[PDB]
RNA sequence: GGCUCUGUGGCGCAAUGGAUAGCGCAUUGGACUUCUAGAGCAAUUCAAAGGUUGUGGGUUCGAAUCCCACCAGAGUCG
């Protein structure tokens, strides 16, 4: 019941009451000062997972399936990321887009940690046998850089994995219903200092 | 074929006698802060000369231990072990195995000891210089160079490195290691690293669960996928897994632990 | 404020790149003019590179500076960087300084980061 | 000319005089992978052998500085009966100094104490001792290294910082490394997120990132990449 | 039941040379760099403190060192 505009391939909310609600609802979206830009993940999350947000286009409401189609076309990864954005949101985190570093999401607990996130995630969908194509190729140089920069900022690199069964064909990804049949697997990646780790 | 025919350096009696008077204090490197820009000063030249001269003084020293403390080891080429000839010292609490009533060491253990000067490795009745030991022990048939580097790096700290012998959902790393064990090839666990505090009462017979389990791999090698990591963390069991990375003599360690999100 | 802006006339008249590209360009223009508060900005187009460049001026006499907006989706090969460097050199036309342009990475969250790619060797200033 | 022991693709320098020659004349630092005789159990500072990057070995070989030579086979058994008269004759002389000073000594030499003949190898063809020949990554990294060496720099491994060559304006003993030079082919697509991570790390360490690339005609172009706070 | 090998700073060790205890990690402190207090791995660097040398006995101008006994620990041979 919150009107927005999908103008120029981005969701923007104009109404003052709506943006006040969205900032009071766990700090969703980034402003200017004051229209509120809302990322595709947060927009589709408030359209489907809660239903509070209503996105209109061409003076008519859009079915969530059409929203999924448009967001997938305008952002190929939006499927995978959204699933992760759901998986870290049901558990009370505040996943903000975190490409200030080489990672995707920054997870925060609540209000007292104002943007003081303590985790940085690397989303990549994988298969049932864990032989999926790399959404973002990795190497020990890249992982070392990511770990060092995350330690300098006092965070902990994550490696979230989304597992899709073989029975779930990709063509069904048209709806978030496939989210009901996607497993998850989180892997922290921290350095092991051989000097310090001598018991205690 | 043209041959360079190089030659080494042998110490004289005075040099051998004075080598055992060395103090263990290290020469400090870089002498504090390092200058940002090479402005061609007449003072930076003297600092560079002093630092490099101290480096050459430190690199010109050789190990000289008395014959009493040197265990007369003996490398066996075909067998693959380093069967000693005298009773072993303190290093026998945590290193080497016993077989046929005779003490015997693995290639990497004996090479680390020889580099440390604990033993005196022979070969075909000819004592081996550390260079010959490096050429002879490290190979694909035995411990490789990276594995030995990780081994020595951990041993010099006090570790007891042994040799290893065999709405959405939320899975875990050990969840599935039977259908995944058949698909092998690549990273494999090598070392059962214990901790330094366990040196005091280590039992090489029933040592308990190792502190970690090292996988050694180069820094240019591909990063393992979820399949290889899951297989390795199933083989490792409850014992945490650690990946050791070597880039041209520098060693780093990274651990891929499982995690579960607290319910905020 | 967003839809009704005079610069959007030239933004549409350029007709270079996708609507997302011109939108992130307008977002960077608004970021630089409102918060960063530069003296002047412009929307120059590069049809050959299919890019939008923002030729701004931080101080009233500091001189022309170039900012290139790109989303996180865009792929930058080193050839692309060299081409952008040469285009920036042509725009500034100042052989007294090496090729140099600021790359403005922008996310759908409308969060913006910058990196000053300069040709040659640049010592990290204290 | 100097000699470098190349076994299984590993290039090592045993004699300390060669290490001094490399550091002083040719400015090719290297890293030490052995253990110090002075202090055996530590990691703060190491000793001989010196380990050379394959790019350093190829560069040194090509400029006619060190003669790369493969390690010899174990056929030294026949040359014996000389060390027995060597260790025992010194023992008789050694009791003379120790008695006037108021059980024998043994030297664990780091380098081989005997003159040995070993055949050389050509690095321009791939084999079981120089496998780096023909690898595109080795070709790219050596192409970057040669040009960052001609201009005058000291280069060292930089995997800990995510780069490929820490580059310093002088000797690493007395000058902090300036660049974290990477090595990207002209056509390879650089990941923007990895670039952001590397740039932020460079600013943290205070070491400008370099996107070194060799052009098809043959020339290394460098594109420095700093933070751009506005 | 014998045999062999060990016991030194919180942890791993050196001093075997008979002239009295030092090295690294850990801890504490200083300097520098960076980040939003924290972090620092050739952007890092320096300095300090830290001791029933397992216990008793004996040789000796002196015992951590050499010898014996004991206590504890590890391995091995029944
Ligand atoms: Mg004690
Ligand atoms: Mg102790």
């Amino acid at each position: 019941i919150f009107r927005a505009e999908m103008i120029n391939n981005n969701v923007i909310v104009r109404n003052a009451e709506d943006i006040e609600q969205l900032y009071g609802k766990g700090y969703f979206g980034k402003g200017i000062l004051e229209y509120l830009q809302l990322s595709l993940e947060e927009a589709f999350f408030l359209v489907y997972a809660l239903g509070c947000l209503s996105i209109y286009y061409e003076k008519e409401p859009l079915t969530i399936v059409k929203l999924w189609k448009a967001f997938t076309v305008v952002q190929p990864t939006f499927r995978t990321t959204y699933m992760a954005y759901h998986y870290f949101r049901s558990k009370g985190w505040v996943p903000k887009v975190g490409l200030k570093y080489g990672t995707d999401l920054l997870l925060a607990r609540k209000g007292p940690p104002f943007y003081a996130a303590s985790y940085s995630v690397i989303i990549e969908l994988v298969d049932d046998h864990f032989e999926g194509s790399l959404r973002r190729p990795l190497s020990w140089k890249s992982l070392a850089a990511l770990s060092r920069v995350s330690v300098n900022v006092s965070a902990e690199l994550m490696l979230c994995y989304l597992i899709k069964p073989s029975t779930m064909t990709d063509k069904e990804m048209e709806s978030p219903e496939c989210m009901k049949r996607i497993k998850v697997q989180e892997v922290i990646l921290s350095r092991w200092v051989s000097s310090r780790e001598r018991s205690d | 074929a043209a041959v360079e025919v190089p030659a080494g350096r042998v110490l004289s009696a005075r040099e051998l006698f004075a080598a055992r008077s060395r103090s263990q204090k290290l020469p400090q490197r870089s002498h504090g802060p390092k200058d940002f820009l090479p402005d061609g000063s007449a003072a930076q030249a003297e600092r560079l000369r002093r630092c490099r001269e101290e480096l050459w003084q430190l690199l010109a020293e050789q190990r000289v231990e008395r014959l009493g403390s040197l265990v007369a080891a003996e490398w066996r080429p075909e067998e693959g072990f380093v069967e000693l000839k005298s009773p072993a010292g303190k290093f026998w609490q945590t290193m080497g195995f016993s077989e046929q009533g005779r003490q015997r060491l693995h290639p990497e253990e004996a090479l680390y000891l020889l580099e440390c000067g604990s033993i005196h490795l022979f070969h075909q009745d000819l004592p081996l210089s550390i260079q010959e030991a490096y050429q002879l022990l490290l190979t694909d048939h035995t411990v490789t160079f990276l594995q030995y580097q990780v081994f020595s790096h951990l041993k010099r700290l006090g570790y007891v490195v042994r040799r290893f012998q065999p709405v959405l959902q939320t899975t875990h790393l050990p969840d599935g290691g039977a259908r995944l064990l058949e698909k092998s090839g690549g990273l494999e666990i090598i070392f059962d690293v214990y901790q330094a505090d366990a040196v005091a009462t280590f039992r090489k017979n029933n040592p308990g669960k190792p502190y970690a389990r090292m996988c050694i791999s180069g820094f240019d090698e591909p990063v393992p996928d979820l399949c290889s990591l899951k297989r390795l963390s199933y083989q490792s069991g409850d014992v945490p897994l650690i990946f050791a990375l070597v880039d041209h003599g520098d060693i780093s360690f990274y651990s891929f632990r499982d995690f579960t999100l607290p319910q905020d | 404020w967003m839809g009704t802006h005079p610069k959007y006339l030239e933004m549409m008249e350029l007709d270079i790149g996708d609507a997302t590209q011109v939108y992130v360009a307008f977002l960077v223009y608004l970021d630089l003019m409102e918060s960063k508060s530069w003296h002047e900005v412009n929307c120059v187009g590069l049809p050959e590179l299919q890019l939008i460049c923002l030729v701004g001026t931080e101080i009233e006499g500091e001189g022309l500076q170039t900012v290139v907006p790109t989303p996180i989706t865009a792929s930058l090969s080193h050839n692309r960087i060299r081409e952008i460097l040469k285009a920036s050199r042509k725009l500034q036309g100042d052989p007294d300084l090496p090729m140099s342009f600021t790359l403005a990475i922008v996310e759908s969250d409308s969060t913006i980061v910058y990196y000053k790619l300069t040709d040659g060797f640049m010592l990290p200033d204290p | 000319m100097l000699v470098v022991e190349v076994a299984n693709g590993r290039s090592l320098v045993w004699g300390a005089e060669a290490v001094q020659a490399l550091r002083e004349r040719l400015g090719v630092g290297g890293r030490t992978v052995g253990a110090l005789p002075r202090g055996p159990r530590q990691n703060s500072r190491l000793g001989l052998p010196l380990l050379l990057m394959p790019e350093e070995a190829r560069l040194l070989a090509e400029i006619g500085a060190v003669t790369l030579v493969s390690a010899p086979r174990p056929d030294s058994r026949h040359h014996s009966l000389a060390l027995t008269s060597f260790k025992r004759q010194q023992e008789e002389s050694f009791q003379e100094q120790s008695a006037l000073a108021a059980a024998l000594l043994v030297q664990l030499a780091t380098a081989r104490p005997r003159p040995v003949k070993a055949r050389p190898l050509d690095w321009r063809v791939q084999s079981k001792d120089w496998p780096h020949a023909g690898r595109p990554a080795h070709e790219l990294r050596y192409s970057i290294y040669r040009d960052l060496w001609e201009r005058g720099f000291f280069l060292s491994a930089a995997g800990k910082f995510g780069g490929d060559f820490l580059v310093a304006p002088g000797d690493p003993l007395r000058f902090a490394a300036h660049y974290i030079a990477q090595c990207w082919a002209p056509e390879d697509t650089i990941p923007l997120q990895d670039l952001v991570a590397a740039g932020r790390l460079g600013t943290s360490v205070r070491a400008t990132l370099l996107l070194c690339s060799p052009q098809p005609d043959g020339k290394v172009v460098y594109t420095s990449l700093q933070w751009a706070s506005l």
